[PDB]
C-alpha cells in the first residue's frame, strides 16, 4: 500500500505563462484531498520546482527549490498548507522575476533522487515522481543509462504542451507519459 | 549515493 510521491513542478515562462503551473495545482488539490483515509495515513508527499529563481534544497544547487519537504502523514490540514505554498509562489512569482532562460531539470531530478534516496533508505515503500513540463526536449543528460541503474524510482511524466525525456522514461520500468488533457475527464 | 553526487557535481 505505502507510498512516496515527489512531484516536480516545472516554473520555466511558458508553464507560467499558460496556466500550467495554475493547472497543475488545481490538480494537486484534486488528488490530494481525493486520497483515502487509510492512504493519508501511510504516504508521503513533497515538492520541488525546477527551472527556478529561488535556490534552495538539500545539496545548495543553483535554480532548484524544494517547497516542500517530505510530508507524513498526508492529511487535509498538511495539504492544504502544501497547496497555500504553491499558491504564494505564484503569486509571488505571476510578474515574471528572473526565470527567462532557466535549465535545472536534470538537476532538479538528481537531487530528488539523492533526498529520495536519504529519505527511505532500507524501506519497503513505493517511490514516484511526479514530473509537470512542457519542455520534453530540455533534459540535459549514456547519462540515461546510470540512472537507469540508479533510479529505483519510477517517473510519471506529464506533458503540458498542447527526446531525452522519453528516453529516460523508457529507461526506467514502471515508467508512463500523459497529456494534461487526459488526466481528468472533461464532461461533455 | 556517490555516482549520483558526483554526476549532479558534473552539472553544476
Amino acid at each position: 500500500s505505502s507510498e512516496s510521491t515527489t512531484f516536480i513542478v516545472d516554473v520555466s515562462p511558458s508553464m507560467m505563462k499558460n496556466n500550467n503551473v495554475s493547472k497543475s495545482m488545481a490538480y494537486l488539490e484534486y488528488t490530494l484531498l481525493n486520497k483515502s483515509k487509510k492512504s493519508r495515513k501511510t504516504d508521503w508527499i513533497s515538492c520541488y520546482l525546477a527551472n527556478c529563481p529561488v535556490s534552495e534544497n538539500s545539496q545548495e544547487i543553483p535554480n532548484v527549490f524544494q517547497i516542500q519537504s517530505f510530508l507524513a502523514p498526508v492529511t487535509t490540514t498538511a495539504t492544504i498548507g502544501f497547496i497555500k505554498r504553491l499558491k504564494q509562489y505564484c503569486d509571488q512569482h505571476s510578474h515574471d522575476s528572473s526565470n527567462e532562460g532557466l535549465q535545472s531539470m536534470i538537476q532538479c531530478l538528481l537531487v530528488v533522487s539523492l533526498d529520495i534516496k536519504q529519505q527511505f533508505q532500507a524501506r519497503k515503500i513505493l517511490k514516484q515522481i511526479v514530473v509537470f513540463t512542457d519542455n520534453l526536449d530540455d533534459l540535459d543528460i549514456e547519462e540515461i543509462d546510470l540512472l537507469t541503474e540508479e533510479l529505483s524510482t519510477r517517473i510519471i511524466l506529464i506533458d503540458c504542451g498542447k527526446s531525452n525525456w522519453l528516453k529516460l522514461v523508457e529507461a526506467i520500468p514502471n515508467s508512463r507519459i500523459y497529456n494534461m488533457n487526459e488526466l481528468l475527464v472533461e464532461i461533455t | 549515493n556517490s555516482k549520483l553526487l558526483s554526476l549532479l557535481r558534473s552539472k553544476t
